[PDB]
């Protein structure tokens, strides 16, 4: 469980780079994935700026 | 607080993405037989008869 | 997708279109017959052994091309347009994607 | 743990398109993660070529 553990953390950091590329794709749908509510995004250029 | 400089890559270091690697099958399990069992324990006590 | 044998499917020499100079695909082309004595049929690579039936992958020529692209089992070189030779899927260094979890 | 095993194989065979599709956006940060360090990369077809 603690490789379990290992492996999760380090799939997490890994599929970062990933989620980099999705925000950059669709920011909306991933800026409300990530906030947990149904929220409209921006360009990011560095960070994501949302709205309700 | 780390900065780094990409230079234009070259055809010099091509790299490749590992293929799918065969995921490993599922244990047979192990074939059980049912069935009624009557396990017996040696006789430690004495046999008892009516004597006169 | 319609399955086609690895023996059907040839490699074009170069990627240069002769009617429009300074004009190359960025892909290369492939010939290759439906079966063993079906004619050959003209087309374009795609991706992951994929046959594309129209050759509209074009760009403009551009110096240094030293490209790669994948055959069957293996990779197929080329340099400025030009066909080299085939490559071994062990011939390139191999980075795992993969998280392993022993 | 075995089909937690199973689940993990087909679960990078299955995210290695998402990788894929990754490398064809943002080479140098997918190139970068994939290795270990960071390096600029420039995906020459079907295969990357990188530099550190």
């Amino acid at each position: 469980l603690g490789r379990v553990a290992i492996a999760w953390c380090e799939l997490q950091n890994h599929e970062l780079t990933l989620w980099n590329e999705a925000r950059k794709l669709n920011p909306n749908a991933i800026a409300s994935v990530t906030v947990g509510r149904r929220v409209s995004a921006r360009m990011l250029g560095d960070v994501m700026a949302v709205s309700t | 607080a780390n900065f780094y400089v990409c230079p234009p890559p070259t055809g010099a270091t091509v790299v490749q993405f590992e293929q799918p690697r065969r995921c490993p099958t599922r244990p047979e399990g192990q074939n059980y037989t049912e069935g009624i069992a009557v396990v017996f324990k040696e006789n430690i006590a004495p046999y008892k008869f009516k004597a006169t | 997708c319609v399955p086609v044998a690895a023996d059907n499917v040839i490699v074009q020499n170069s990627m240069r279109i002769s009617s429009r100079p300074g004009a190359c695909y960025s892909r290369p082309l492939v010939s290759f017959r439906y079966e063993d004595q079906g004619p050959l049929v003209e087309g374009q690579l795609g991706e992951n052994n994929e046959l594309r039936l129209t050759r509209d992958a074009i760009e403009p020529c551009t110096v240094g091309h030293r490209r790669y692209f994948t055959f069957g089992g293996g990779y197929v070189y080329f340099e400025e347009y030009a066909y080299s030779h085939q490559l071994s899927r062990a011939d390139i260094t191999t980075v795992s994607t993969f998280i392993d979890l022993n």
